């Protein structure tokens, strides 16, 4: 990649993951080396190799990947190599990366390595943008936070035990068994506030245990709050759907609405929720930018609408206005989309499902079945009030989703386009004269 | 004859000055009463701090008498009215009760100074005021909660040591050990251990010796029942603070997820769907999510006008038709401006469609492209305006109301647009302005040479009596 | 008499009925599980069980004297109340609660608490009192905490009774888990039996632990159930308190919805510090003085009829004092009240300046406005609360020399709250009352004429030109019609 | 949720027994005791104790016996870490349920608190202040807090019409003017009806007040009353309608769309109002029906004696610029 876009480059996301892993290794290994004095030579051989690998990843990130990042400048993206490099070089991220690679055997000699946390935050943002249901990763992140807190608490407890003297009292670490597992046990029992530990005897031990228990109380509160937020964000949609359905059923029970009508309302609620994911889409559409909503409406319906013979020759902006005023209605099976002799005031676009134009000597016999993408009833829009009466029964075959443009909506659109208004009136006269 | 203003900076500086003796009395008086080594060991220290606390306590009485209040919207500076406002209140009774000496009823002992605890209203006022002034609402909130928990824990630590002293030191395993023993005798051990005992009891941990006496069973049961509400308050406050920090992201993420679900359900094309997701990421990253009109509706109507004028009046005045405009109309046009956001490649307007609005470029770069969309006749930067003729109401010219050029957004751009109706609504109050604005549009079309001056006179507006007067030749 | 369920007398009875139900729920289980409490104070239980049974019986009397809303009016018919009540399942529970076990009383024992366990069925009467208290209390969050603490104690008290009953069944002093032997120096007393048992359940149910380990299957199974109840009970405590805390924090946020969002936007848009300071000082004024901003949005909570009554009761007194609205109907003035909208001005702000367009009438609810000079230093007059200005501008009276512009500058001294009536809002209201327009215009003439702001000859020229045109247009309407009738 | 806890606790109980078998029964204090010992070796004891150990360890409440070996330390650490995630999930699930059940009351109490703040801020009189407080108690007690229009706004127009037919069509067809109305128009009218609730003693309309609505009584009793409220001429029960002629725009009316009676509510009444504008919107698509409605209203106004007026009276509000437009239009 000659230039890298931070938002959408999966390679940069993977590289950010590797940088996060290097920073995580440094952040975990500094307390271990500070607290625990002695390690076996076999540990040294692979620990030093991994340390060199992490420093190499830090160097590659500061030199190549961050200088190769394109950026938005005044609304326009910049791909120029020198401008990209200068933008990275004049930045707090560059300052923090250089401070992380600041040179400053000593365990705290590598303590600058913890300053690569901006990469972790950027990786978090990229991940929550890339994957759906990000609360799973939020749970994983909170669990990792708890594990690191317990790791730090175990390192501090070993430091305190070795500083006071190993085996000096019952509170401090005896020196028997793996130092990390027995110190992690103390850390878990204290930061979870389980208890069940030898009592502190000296003043230093009492102060350490008091602060470790107070910190554990707040750590437990943080974990509970994070999980409560995750559960609420997960179940908000089901809660909203259930509350709306309960309110509707309570209303229908108060007004003694019959069981057949209640069953139809319940069936519509269930099907609409399971298919759409929201009860009304206009509530979502009016929150978007106007251009975004117009583009979505165009992409959904423009090819279907522009092929309608009634609106040929009209203004493209007027077609766009109709696209914005189209509304989506779901019909239950065997519902009457049009009834013979009823007022016609709408134009229907079959987004999904089928409708049947019932007719015959007996009646209720299918004459033509219109699949998705069909447009029918468009002539009723040009009629005057009471002008158009439906001439046949149109019945939905299964669950039918239709896009409807009301005559009032078209009349409200047409006041801004006198030329298209005159063209549509002329077409209405021609339709009246030619058919009669 | 100075009078303090409660909304002022000097009054808030006094709130910090009075709250520190109030906080000192709530922390140190109970510790000196229960821990006798604390009072006797540091007697000379407490004599200084008690006198300083008392002096600030009397000074708060004088400040309360000189603190103004808003009556009919105006601060009251009359000394008589300020005195009558304060004296008859309950706080005057509590303030005087904190300061009156207990000389009639040892005067050196901390027990006679416990009336100083009635001055707590200045401490809660300071925390209430600081919460609004501070730049970090969540760091202060967690610090305020810790301070309340620490004082309750410290008070219970002193109560436990007083109960142990009353029952007897070392008479059983529950009470504090024998203070004759040098291991338990010094002050540093007995305060810290009782603090350690109190924290474990009040945070539902336990790990303390079980009670022996019936009085000891009652005290621990009460502490466990109080401590289960203390832990619930800590959890509830941290959980509520966490919800507030992620509230803005969770609302925006729920919008993105709902849009994403709409695009897959409606079979939106992959190119359109990827662009919408890309557009949403730019808005969040560049902090352009919030709506200006939604932000500023909480402000009063006059103060919202000065906020909007400071942003748009400089760029709106640079528009050629509004150069000669009256300052009164320019204000109304500024409120009528509504923002627009576009992505790269978006067409602001195309050739030959009806133009009903003018656009001003707040940010971003716009190109006057050809029909291909890749050949750029001109470049439009921030502050540029296009569509100025279209908003002007004139009978159809040789070119007409339709646009002349295709304006395309090269990158993400923010535009502020003034519509046709909005200009027409605003100019009704100013009839002279209508003539001036039409005159510049008459001259601008003269600059392009579209129509003759008398030919423009057919397109221009005429008076209703003169139009009748023109028809008055026709009727005959 | 017949009680009204929304009345104070019925609410006071519900709070009275809490104590018999709370006594039966707490004491009867304790007397059954602690034989020393039942036998030791047997005289006191005979008195208190009779009082509870008496108040239980009086509850059934009150149930037959409680009205109900049918067709929106309260039914006070004794026969209709009685016929309605016996069908309810509450009547069955009320009968069962006081159902006499005295016939089978003696056979189990001379005095047995388990026989009175049917008194537990009156607990719905206690939940009704708690629901009614929550509705009309001044402190809804403080009552919710206290109700939760009462629920905590009753569960812990019930668990302590079950611990003593199981430890008695297994035998005292068998191991460290069960209640110790009464032969120990302190454990023979009834007070120690409850205090030790309550302390044991408080350790478990509040997630403290610190208890002796069990030794047999009955003690193992009791602990598994208690630990699970302590976990589910603890989560109920956190969830109730976290909801109370969230309700408290949101409530204060509702008064001042956006402060940080405005402050952050003013940083992003580079608003000048002087104007940024004024916004910050504005928000400080709201918090310290607890002023409200969304006055209109609060009134949308009320129904339309009640909202009009609240608005009229606040604004009709000052609206009637307007000179042009003096000759107006009662119905018209109430329609004009609803069109008033609030305006709030900071100190030093200008409500209007000389030469500005004026299409509104401002009514001073509180605060002081000054008619300052062109320079702005000297004040010609001060307008206090209840006064008004700009009533001529909304009239649109022919012949005015005002010129549809503000005559004088009006400056706000201090914080001023005003309600404004625009020219358009009066115009829509006036459409329903055509005769009322003419009276206001006539009143508008007199005010202008007294202060010499109406030239009659200049006014007459406007009127004469209009009426001649009106006469001509009617002739023109004839002229177009006379032409077209003979053209075809 | 409790069943999920029990399955995890039961599973952890079996792993502890399996680990104890692998290490050996009775080798140390942490593992399960010796099976060969008859005191510990039977199925009822070993499952119930292991169930107790698993609950005691996962719930993190009580104190488990301390581990002896590094392999045993890891298993207890894993249980504590697992039990933290379980307990935090329990509190989050139960805490989110409690918020959902309380949400109806919490948002209702905020509305009362917001209104209560306004009345003390604007110094609303105590007679009117207690009237508002009494109104909110009626809403909560009878569960009428949620608005009808907000409840059904998500439903489609076909389903909404089907519900509204079952509520109002029986009473709306009893109206004299809507006697011969078409079936399509009646569906349009019942969708236009708006609920209205009145406190006891409230005035629906007063004599001499402008009337542009027709009310149908869903529930409650209304009384036609004199100028003094107590004396009542007639009683309107549920299903009655009044103000039908106000919504009709009769060309000549002596009434002048002003109410001729005082209507008062004896108790809480639910009214559904059809306005003048809503009737006009409904009959745009039914022009013949509009003519029949006006003719029927004209006949009723004849019987009252309040029809003939404005024979020579007409009102013209066309603008001088708009009237000039027709002169320009007629010339072209
Ligand atoms: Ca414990
Ligand atoms: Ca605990």
């Amino acid at each position: 990649p000659q230039s890298i876009d931070p938002l959408t480059n999966l390679m940069y996301v993977l590289w950010l993951f590797f940088v996060v892993m290097a920073w995580n290794w440094n952040c975990w290994l500094i307390p271990v080396r500070w607290a625990f004095p002695y390690q076996t030579p076999d540990n040294i051989h692979h620990w030093l190799l991994m340390d060199y690998l992490c420093d190499l990843i830090y160097f590659l990130d500061i030199t190549v990947f961050q200088t190769r990042l394109q950026f938005v400048r005044g609304g326009d993206i910049i791909t120029d190599k020198k401008d990209m490099r200068n933008n990275y070089l004049k930045s707090r991220r560059f300052k923090m990366d250089l401070l992380s690679l600041l040179p400053l055997v000593n365990p705290l000699l590598r303590l600058p390595r913890c300053l690569k946390y901006m990469a972790f935050f950027e990786f978090n943002s990229r991940l929550e943008s890339i994957l759906s249901k990000a609360y799973v990763y939020r749970v994983i992140r909170t669990t990792a936070y708890l594990l690191y807190s317990l790791h730090l608490n175990s390192c501090l407890y070993y430091w305190a035990s070795a500083y006071q003297g190993l085996g000096s009292t019952h509170w401090v670490y005896d020196g028997v068994g793996n130092s990390y597992i027995r110190c992690y046990y103390f850390a878990v029992k204290t930061l979870i506030t389980i208890g069940g530990l030898p009592d502190p005897k000296t003043l230093f031990e009492i102060v350490f245990q008091l602060l470790n228990y107070f910190t554990g109380v707040f750590a437990f509160s943080v974990m509970i709050g994070q999980m409560r937020d995750v559960v609420g964000a997960a179940t908000a949609g089901q809660t909203y759907y259930r509350s709306c359905m309960d309110s509707t059923v309570k209303y229908m029970n108060f007004y003694k609405i019959p069981k057949s009508v209640q069953n139809r309302v319940k069936t519509w609620y269930e099907y609409t929720w399971h298919s759409q994911g929201m009860l009304d889409e206009s509530e979502l559409m009016v929150q978007l930018p106007d251009k975004m909503r117009l583009d979505l409406a165009i992409d959904v319906n423009y090819n279907i609408v522009s092929k309608v013979a009634l609106f040929q020759g009209c203004d493209r902006q007027m077609i766009f206005d109709m696209l914005k005023r189209l509304r989506s209605v779901v019909y239950l099976p065997n519902d009457y989309v049009c009834k013979k002799g009823e007022i016609g005031r709408e134009m229907y676009i079959i987004q999904a499902g089928q409708v049947q134009v019932l007719g015959g000597p007996d009646g209720k016999s299918v004459l033509v079945t219109l699949k998705a993408g069909s447009v029918f009833g468009e002539i009723s829009l040009l009629a005057v009030g009471g002008g158009n009466r439906r001439t046949a029964n149109v019945v939905a075959h299964g669950f039918t989703n239709l896009f409807i443009l009301d005559k009032k909506d078209l009349n409200e659109i047409l006041v801004h386009y006198p030329e298209s208004q005159k063209l549509l009136r002329k077409k209405a006269r021609r339709m009246l004269r030619s058919n009669n | 004859l100075f009078v303090l203003d409660p909304a002022g900076d000097w009054y808030y500086c006094w709130l910090f000055v009075i709250a520190m003796p109030v906080l000192y009395n709530w922390c140190l008086l109970v510790a000196r009463a229960c821990f006798s080594d604390l009072q006797k060991g540091y007697y000379l220290v407490w004599l200084v701090l008690d006198y300083v606390s008392d002096v600030v306590y009397i000074a708060d009485l004088f400040i309360r008498l000189r603190t103004g209040f808003l009556e009919q919207g105006l601060l009251v500076k009359d000394t008589k009215k300020l005195r009558d406002n304060y004296i008859h209140t309950l706080q005057f009774k509590l303030d005087v009760a904190s300061i009156i000496p207990t000389d009639l009823i040892d005067i050196h002992s901390p027990e006679v100074r416990f009336n100083r605890l009635l001055h707590f209203a200045r401490m809660f006022e300071f925390f209430d005021r600081t919460e609004t002034r501070t730049n970090y609402p969540n760091i202060f909130r967690i610090s305020n909660l810790v301070l309340y928990i620490l004082v309750i824990i410290h008070w219970n630590a002193c109560i436990y040591y007083a109960i142990s002293k009353s029952i007897g030191f070392g008479v059983d395993t529950w009470v504090y050990p024998n203070i004759t023993d040098p291991e338990y005798g010094y002050l540093a051990r007995e305060y810290i251990y009782c603090l350690y005992w109190s924290t474990l009891t009040l945070t539902t941990i336990g790990e303390t010796p079980p009670p022996v006496k019936d009085e000891e069973y009652l005290f621990v049961i009460f502490d466990f029942l109080i401590g289960v509400l203390i832990f619930a308050t800590i959890v509830g406050n941290v959980g509520s603070m966490i919800s507030n920090m992620n509230a803005t992201r969770a609302e925006f993420q729920a919008k993105i997820d709902a849009v994403k679900h709409y695009m897959q359900f409606r079979k939106v094309s992959k190119g359109m769907e990827a662009k919408v997701i890309r557009w949403f990421d730019y808005l969040w990253t560049n902090k352009k999510t919030v709506d200006e009109r939604e932000i500023l509706k909480n402000l009063p109507a006059k103060l919202r006008a000065e906020i909007a004028i400071n942003v748009h009046l400089s760029t709106l005045k640079k528009v050629r038709i509004f150069h000669d405009c009256e300052a009164g109309l320019l204000v109304e046009l500024v409120l009528k401006l509504r923002p627009q956001v576009f992505s790269p490649g978006d067409y602001i307007c195309r050739k030959g469609d009806i133009g009903k609005e003018m656009y001003i470029i707040k940010e971003g770069k716009l190109a006057v492209v050809a029909d291909d969309g890749v050949t750029q006749y001109a470049l439009l930067s921030a502050g540029s305006c296009f569509g100025e003729i279209s908003i002007l109401n004139i009978k159809g010219s040789k070119m007409g109301n339709r646009r002349t050029a295709n304006i395309r957004s090269l990158g993400y751009s923010d535009l502020f647009c003034l519509s046709k109706d909005d200009l027409m609504e605003a100019v009704t109050e100013y009839p002279d302005a209508k003539k001036v604005l039409e005159e510049r549009g008459r001259e601008i079309l003269m600059k392009e040479g579209l129509l003759d001056e008398n030919e423009v006179a057919t397109s221009m507006e005429v008076d209703v009596q003169e139009k009748l007067g023109q028809l008055e030749t026709n009727m005959e | 008499p017949v009680l009204d369920p929304s009345g104070d007398y019925y609410y006071w009875w519900l709070n009275t009925m809490v104590f018999p139900v709370m006594y039966n729920l707490i004491i009867l289980v304790c007397r059954a599980c602690f034989p020393d409490l039942q036998h030791g104070y047997l005289v006191a239980w005979l008195v208190l069980d009779y009082t509870s049974d008496l108040l239980y019986l009086l509850d059934m009397v009150v149930r037959f004297h409680t009205g109900f809303l049918e067709q929106g009016i309260l039914v006070v018919d004794k026969g209709r109340i009685s016929s309605r009540y016996v069908r309810t399942w509450s009547f069955f529970l009320d009968l069962a609660s006081l159902m006499p076990t005295d016939v089978v009383y003696v056979r189990l024992g001379p005095h047995t608490p388990t026989l009175r366990l049917n008194r537990f069925l009156r607990a719905p009467r206690l939940f009704e009192a708690f629901d009614r208290t929550e509705t009309r209390t001044a402190y809804p969050n403080a009552f919710r905490i206290a109700k939760l603490m009462l629920y905590i104690f009753v569960v812990i008290h019930w668990n302590s009774c079950l611990y003593f009953a199981l430890s008695r069944y297994l035998g005292f002093g068998r191991d460290a888990w069960v209640y110790p032997d009464p032969a120990q120096p302190g454990f023979e007393r009834l007070r120690r039996q409850y205090l030790y048992s309550f302390y044991f359940s408080t350790l478990i149910l509040t997630t403290v632990g610190d208890t002796p380990p069990p030794a047999r299957e009955e003690e193992y199974l009791f602990m598994v159930g208690d630990f699970l109840l302590a976990v589910m009970g603890f989560a109920t405590i956190m969830g109730s308190m976290s909801s109370v805390i969230y309700n408290m924090n949101t409530a204060d946020a509702a008064f001042y919805p956006d402060h940080a969002l405005v402050k952050k936007y003013m940083k992003l848009q580079h608003v000048n510090r002087k104007l940024e300071r004024r916004v910050i000082d504005w928000y400080q004024h709201l918090q310290i003085n607890k002023k409200m901003t969304n006055e209109v949005a609060i009134l949308q909570h009320l129904p339309e009829r009640l909202r009009a009554e609240v608005a009229v009761s606040v604004h009709l007194s000052t609206l009637s004092r307007v000179q042009i609205f003096q000759n107006c109907e009662a119905s018209l003035l109430e329609e004009l009240v609803l069109k008033l909208q609030p305006q709030t001005y900071s100190p030093g702000e200008y409500v209007c300046r000389k030469g500005d367009i004026g299409q509104e009438m401002y009514i001073i609810r509180e605060g002081q406005l000054a008619v300052v000079a062109d320079d702005g230093i000297t004040q010609y007059a001060v307008l206090g609360a209840g006064l008004y200005f700009g009533e001529i501008s909304i009239i649109n009276i022919k012949g005015n020399m005002s010129g549809n512009r503000r005559t004088a500058n009006i400056k706000s001294l201090g914080y001023s709250d005003l309600f404004c009536l625009s020219k358009e809002d009066l115009r829509e209201v006036l459409s329903e009352y055509p005769q009322a327009q003419t009276i206001m215009e006539e009143k508008g003439r007199e005010i202008l004429l007294k202060m010499n702001k109406l030239d009659v000859n200049a006014e007459a020229a406007e009127i004469a030109l209009q009426e001649a045109t009106e006469s001509r247009l009617r002739g023109l309407d004839q002229q177009l019609d006379d032409l077209q009738t003979k053209f075809a």
